[PDB]
């Protein structure tokens, strides 16, 4: 059925306005009165009349019927049963419709008079013990003295407190007639107790001379508390004050008559298997109010005695002020389990409260979910969606297109089709996702990479294909991951994903500008083992070596046709750049896989003629960026990729025994150790060394052995096969592997640290080192020592992980609010930026440190005058350059440090954004970038 | 995968879970990524007309199969409960243009 | 694994168990010198690991660390002693109340009593009046700005205080940030992105900043012809 | 009307370059929402195109089947799906300046 269009229009608004609740407006808003506490008839489980679940308040149980049937289906829409009083209409308007309760005498709400600071505490000047006393009806307090006078003659004061028999001695030392005089009357005495003294009391507050007495007070009382005491009260009164100007903001409002009674919906009866039933503890409170009202307003009719009408009166105070908060009590309101009972407050504050559970995360439709699997020959920008996932998310979209074909005239039909997968579905799906990107997540999203545009393609199987190059910045492997896929709908999202959102477009890494799709793994060795030279030698003689070639033209002909290796060094005619930066022919001495990589290099990045590894890699694509735009390097980065790919495959780079070259002289060496361990020993069985010496010295004989066995081990693989050794081009080539995890494979496991529990120091080493390696095998003991490290590094991971991600938490929370919103705050103010060196070593150049920034003032070269730098202008590569060239030692630019934006920080003090390269745009919400970016490495 | 299904009772969010036929779940962080890239317009079709928008999903699915231009996102439920707890509780509150 | 205690540590504001803390930098070297102190700890810490993350990032959450200032004197301002404001504010509050001056004495006049602040122009037409009618004249003194010295503070305090109620409300101490705005009938403008991510609104961030919202788009063309006949129309 | 039989705007998502598309404006941003607004104005069009052309081909059956078979329709129907998608057609005139835009805040 379609949506009936609620013509009750959006309220459009962009000002959130809080203030007091007036008596009159919980009227209006009200729909009606609660009087009997039953919520429902336990036999028919139909609502009780004007109940907490009553119909005539909240709203019909069922869709257009009636609570009596007397009207039924939509035909009857607006109408107001004439027997059961019911409108009929939805059933969602028992989430809007609100009741009141109206009370027989007034009460203070706990949020006045108990949180710090008290608000009519402030307001009378009364300190919270007396307030107190005044709300659960202990002592008379003299609203108005009138000509009533003390037993002994003394003057009765306003705010004074009298206890009952005071008050019974004044009221009868008094003249009948002055309690017949009106409230208005300065002659009369008034005198009341409560939450109505409260009110009375209140109303005739001149909050403008309060504030007067209040400021003249604090400027010439002498002593420090009472001045103190003075100006905290003329906080409260200045903030109601300023409350006025933007709406009615009455101080006796704070004392409520009537109190509101939520939607049903919202602290539901839900029914559960076997007749029981789940309550909220709301309905309970409310009921409980209802209780005490209806025994006061009973109790009054009866002219009960007043003591226990104030007994009473006081509970209905406590009813109320456990309803609004009961946390705060000490005698909290607690069920047969001895568990408080969930008020109005606690269902806002704390981790499960709406705020921080239903407004900052939700689920959502038009999602996915499945498996990933490596889709190689896909480009940057695709990935593979399997035909169902791809069938559900775009369901109304191949409906649209079989309504527009003639194909089905109905939804419902559309939907059969759709469900029987038939091949007319399958073009119209082929159509429907060109030019409609999903956006890929894997969880945690660390960073905003960790959402990416894709575009979809229809694929065979159950599992997503993702593009290898993403998977650094998704920090997605494909052993067991998932990843989550959502849709966007409206034009305005499918344009924000493909022009910011898309895998394309996001090559660097928003924390430092670097690329962040570099190539790895395969296409790492692939690419180097394309790029390293071999050379000749006559048991291997090289195909092609010292040929001259014309062009890559000719080179291509020679490696189609066999007749030059891969590897083999060539010379060949191609354009480069010179000396003085221009693009001109010259023979340069090179490699056949060197020249095959430049085929598919954009022309501007020159010649690249180094043996490729992937930090190399990292500066070429940088570099390309530099010189070029995104999309040609998009597509450099497909082709090397491919290169990569097809280079790796052809040369059947494999893993066996025999790469794993174990030293000849491993045994020696350690031979060699052992005797300088046995010196060591007898030295200091000779007492020539302590305990701790010789621990050492054994520690350092070990140690020196490891290292030694490591570089010999390094060296024999890598001469091994003139450095095409597999297990050599993978460490070397950083594709996979590292220098000690060689070590462990061929030398020594080496030294191990003790799992004592020592509470002092730190892990002793073991004196005696894990000698076998994983080729050689570990035995028992050795093997039970390894498990000690293993265990603890999974142990500190996995329990440090969630530390990561709440730091992430509050840096997000506390960088949320910094926008870019204006260009220039024209600031002269700075901050002066130098080399950063470390023990004497430069860790960051100048250049580096002040590339993307914005100059403050114009920087002249020292020695030759020339204008380097201008004020307001962005520190681009070639600018670094010629600072660098320059002896300039310190450059100020503008940092958001020194912003002075009257909102966020403006775009000339940030710099350059790191994502694109480019100048900082308005708009952009640089805070959370940051908080992401110092937030991911942590975890 | 889900396109729509079934909603829960109070937040009437969509389910959890594969044997509910629901949809994944969009939590903070990731929330955290769409503000990054500043895809309002996204978090916004999320938040409100893919999540707990009652009126806003229906018309939102009617528009895509009828190929009309997408209604503006209403309120999301999740404020509703908190402006009628908020009203609850005592406070006026109102939405001001 | 003391890389992210030693990072937590700096970013809270947090005097070491062995106290240099950023508290003596930026009570002797100053506001900038703390700020680089804080950037510079951070990112070595950060580097030591092998991570590179460009230093913006951390100056601009040090510029939130660095919002507030505490008050050493309040003067006749509203504020009060040791209390933790926000920079703009007590700028906005000194400004507002410079120049005006607060009545000691009314004597006889009966528009202004002892203790308001007026402006010059108000107190200097009240006792003309005065003087026409041959009264006590009033005594008023200069208005007293408030004085404040900068303070460093953790990520969390920093996020505790933000401007908006909503947002406040949703982080911590919902019942105190909800009573105060109730009473001082605060008005939320909804200026952040936590606020309009719970009310469903578009983000002030990005392609959903309030100015796009007022562009009127059209073809090109249609427009040149619109303009054409209106300039027929003209002649 | 635009020429949607002679358009150059690409069919699938494709690698554009940032610089060019917000070059006029300034702001990526801003010219994100100009586009979608012109995308939603290009897709009215094409809707109501759409419409008039399947009414013309339109035919009136009686029968009663869930499944009806109209060539010419399917035909037409198939001619529009093979178009570049509205919001690619906005990015297209975006980059050839066919897009009029005015900030009324601005110009206040
Ligand atoms: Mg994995
Ligand atoms: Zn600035």
């Amino acid at each position: 059925m379609a949506r009936i269009k609620d013509n009750n229009a959006p309220k459009r608004f962009n000002k959130i306005s809080i203030g007091l609740a007036s008596p009159e407006s919980i009227l209006a808003e009200s729909r009606g009165e609660v009087l009997k506490p039953e919520t429902i008839n336990y036999r028919t489980h139909k609502p009780e009349r004007d109940g907490l679940f009553c119909e005539r308040i909240f709203g019909p149980v069922k869709d257009y019927e009636c609570a009596c049937g007397k009207y039924k289906r939509i035909r009857y829409r607006g109408i107001v049963c004439d027997r059961c009083g019911v409108e009929v209409t939805e059933k969602k308007v028992r989430r809007d419709r609100v009741g009141h309760i109206n009370l027989v005498v007034p009460v203070a709400h706990i949020w006045y008079f108990r949180s710090l600071p008290n608000k009519i505490g402030y307001l009378l000047g009364l300190p919270s013990k007396k307030l107190d006393m005044i709300i659960y009806y202990e002592r008379y307090v003299v609203i108005q003295p009138g000509i009533a006078k003390g037993p002994e003659g003394e003057e009765i004061h306003k705010l004074d407190f009298l206890t009952e028999e005071e008050y019974l001695n004044i009221l009868e030392s008094l003249p009948s007639e002055n309690q017949y005089l009106e409230e208005n009357d300065p002659n009369k005495f008034i005198a009341k107790m409560g939450a109505e003294c409260l009110i009375d009391l209140l109303a005739r507050i001149d909050l403008e001379q309060l504030s007067y007495e209040l400021r003249h007070k604090a400027n010439t009382e002498t002593s420090k508390q009472r001045k103190t005491e003075a100006l905290k009260r003329l906080q409260v009164v200045e903030a109601l004050r300023e409350s006025q100007d933007n709406r009615e903001n009455n101080p006796e409002w704070m004392i409520m008559k009537v109190i509101p009674v939520i939607p049903p919906e919202l602290r539901p009866l839900v029914p559960l298997d076997g007749g029981r039933f789940a309550t909220s503890d709301l309905n309970d409170l409310y009921r409980r109010v209802i209780i005490r009202n209806n025994r006061l307003k009973r109790l009054m009719e009866i002219k009960a005695p007043e003591v226990i009408l104030r007994n009473e009166k006081r509970m209905l105070q406590e009813a109320v002020d456990s309803l609004f908060d009961n946390t705060r009590k000490a005698s909290a309101v607690k069920t047969e389990s001895n568990r408080p009972l969930k008020s109005l407050s606690d269902s806002l504050k704390g981790k499960q409260g709406r705020f921080r559970q239903n407004l900052l995360g939700k689920r959502v439709d038009y999602s996915a979910r499945s498996v990933i699997v490596v889709g190689p020959e896909m480009k940057l920008y695709e990935c593979g969606l399997p035909k169902d996932m791809a069938a559900e998310l775009y369901k109304p979209f191949i409906i649209r297109k079989l309504i527009e074909r003639g194909i089905v005239k109905t939804v419902k039909s559309a939907k059969k089709i759709i469900d029987k997968k038939e091949p007319v579905v399958w073009d119209i799906l082929e159509n429907v996702l060109k030019g409609h990107p999903v956006l890929l997540n894997r969880a945690p999203t660390l960073h905003r990479l960790g959402i990416q545009a894709f575009q979809p393609k229809l694929i065979e199987g159950k599992a997503i294909r993702l593009h290898p190059l993403a998977c650094t910045a998704f920090n997605a492997d494909f052993d067991g991951d998932q990843m989550a896929v959502h849709l966007p709908l409206g034009p305005e999202a499918i344009l924000e994903a493909q022009l910011l959102m898309l895998a394309s477009q996001n090559i660097l890494n928003p924390a430092n500008g670097s690329p962040i799709t570099v190539p790895s793994q395969d296409m790492v060795l692939g690419l180097y083992y394309m790029t390293k030279e071999k050379r000749s030698t006559p048991e291997e003689p090289v195909i092609g070596e010292g040929l001259t070639f014309y062009s890559s033209e000719e080179v291509e002909i020679a490696f189609n046709e066999r007749k030059v290796a891969l590897n083999a060094i060539i010379k060949v005619r191609t354009k480069d750049f010179n000396e003085a930066g221009e693009l001109v022919n010259k023979i340069i001495e090179t490699t056949v896989g060197r020249v095959l990589f430049n085929t598919v290099v954009p022309e501007q990045a020159g010649y690249i003629n180094t043996v490729l590894n992937k930090k190399s890699l990292r500066n070429i694509i940088g570099d390309i960026l530099a010189v070029t735009d995104v999309p040609t390097t998009a597509d450099f980065l497909d082709k090397i990729k491919t290169m990569g790919y097809e280079f790796a495959f052809k040369g059947g780079l494999s893993f066996s025994l025999g790469d794993i070259i174990i030293p000849k002289e491993k045994h020696e060496m350690i031979a060699e150790a052992n005797e300088q361990v046995d010196g060591i020993m007898m030295n200091y069985n000779m007492g020539l060394i302590t305990f701790n010496e010789r621990y050492n010295q054994v520690i350092d004989v070990w140690t020196s052995t490891n290292a030694m066995l490591t570089e010999l081990a390094m060296k024999r693989i890598r001469e091994d096969k003139q450095g095409f050794n597999s297990v050599y081009m993978m460490l070397d080539s950083g594709a996979r592997g590292s220098k000690e995890q060689i070590r462990q494979l061929t030398g020594m496991r080496g030294l191990m640290a003790k799992p004592k529990k020592s509470t002092a120091g730190g892990g002793e080493i073991i004196e005696n080192p894990i000698l076998s390696n994983f080729k050689e095998g570990l035995s028992i003991l050795e093997y039970f020592i390894s498990t000690h490290g293993a265990r603890k590094g999974l142990a500190d991971t996995a329990l440090k992980t969630a530390d990561a991600g709440y730091l992430t938490r509050r840096l997000v929370d506390v960088s949320q609010d910094v926008i870019i919103n204006t260009e220039d705050c024209g600031t002269l103010r700075g901050i002066e930026v130098e080399a950063l060196k470390k023990n004497e070593e430069v860790v960051e150049t100048l250049g580096e440190r002040i590339l993307g920034r914005v100059s403050l003032h114009d920087v002249y070269n020292p020695l030759t005058e020339e204008l380097i730098l201008k004020a307001g202008q962005e520190i681009s590569e070639a600018d670094v350059k010629k600072v660098e060239a320059a002896p300039i030692e310190k450059v100020e630019v503008r940092s958001p440090l020194t912003c002075e934006a009257a909102q966020g920080i403006c775009a000339k003090c940030y710099g350059r954004n790191l994502a694109t390269n480019k100048m900082v745009q308005r708009g952009e919400a640089v805070g959370v970038v940051a908080a992401q970016s110092i937030g991911e490495p942590g975890t | 995968a889900r396109s729509i299904g079934p909603y829960s009772l109070i937040t009437q969010q969509p389910l959890g879970g594969k044997a509910q036929f629901g949809g994944q779940r969009f939590g903070e962080m990731e929330v955290w990524a769409l503000e990054a890239y500043g895809a309002s317009a996204t978090l916004r079709e999320i938040l409100t007309v893919k999540s707990d928008d009652v009126i806003g999903r229906a018309k939102t699915y009617e528009s895509i199969v009828k190929g009309e231009t997408m209604p503006e996102p209403g309120l999301p439920e999740s404020f509703n409960v908190l402006m009628h707890e908020l009203k609850g509780l005592g406070l006026d509150i109102r939405l001001e243009e | 694994t003391g890389g992210l205690p030693r990072v937590t540590e700096l970013f809270e504001a947090r005097n070491p168990s062995n106290p240099i803390t950023p508290e003596d930098i930026l009570a002797i070297k100053g506001p900038s010198a703390v700020q680089q102190y804080l950037v510079n700890e951070v990112q070595e810490v950060y580097r030591l690991q092998g991570v590179k993350i460009n230093d913006k990032h951390f100056e601009v959450v040090v510029r939130q660390m660095m919002r507030k200032v505490q008050i050493q004197d309040s003067g006749d301002t509203t504020f009060l002693e040791n209390q933790l404001v926000h920079k703009d504010d007590f700028i906005n509050e000194n400004d507002e109340i410079f120049g005006k001056k607060v009545v000691e004495d009314a004597g006889d006049s009966e528009r202004l009593k002892p203790g308001q602040i007026v402006t010059a122009r108000q107190l200097r037409d009240e006792n003309s009046i005065l003087r026409r009618e041959d009264k006590t004249l009033v005594t008023a003194r200069d208005a007293v700005a408030a004085t404040a010295t900068p303070i460093l503070q953790g990520i969390t305090r920093a996020s505790l205080q933000t401007k908006s109620f909503i947002s406040a409300a949703s982080f911590q101490e919902t019942t105190k940030v909800l009573n105060e705005a109730a009473v001082n009938g605060k008005v939320d403008t909804l200026e952040g992105l936590k606020e309009n991510v719970i009310v469903g609104h578009k983000i002030p961030a990005g392609t959903g900043m309030r100015d796009y919202d007022s562009i009127i788009v059209g073809s090109k063309e249609e427009y040149d012809e619109i303009m054409a006949r209106k300039e027929e129309f003209k002649f | 009307m635009q020429d949607l039989k002679n358009t150059k705007a690409p069919v699938s998502t494709a690698t554009l370059n940032r610089n060019e598309f917000d070059s006029k404006t300034g702001n990526i941003y801003e010219a994100i929402s100009i586009a979608s607004k012109r995308a939603v104005q290009i897709n009215s069009d094409i809707k109501k195109e759409l419409l008039e052309k399947l009414e013309e081909f339109a035919t009136y059956s009686d029968s009663l089947e869930e499944v009806f078979e109209n060539k010419e329709q399917i035909e037409v129907s198939k001619f529009y799906e093979k178009l570049p998608k509205p919001h690619a057609l906005a990015v297209q005139e975006w980059l050839e300046d066919k897009i009029y835009y005015r900030n009324t805040e601005k110009d206040a």
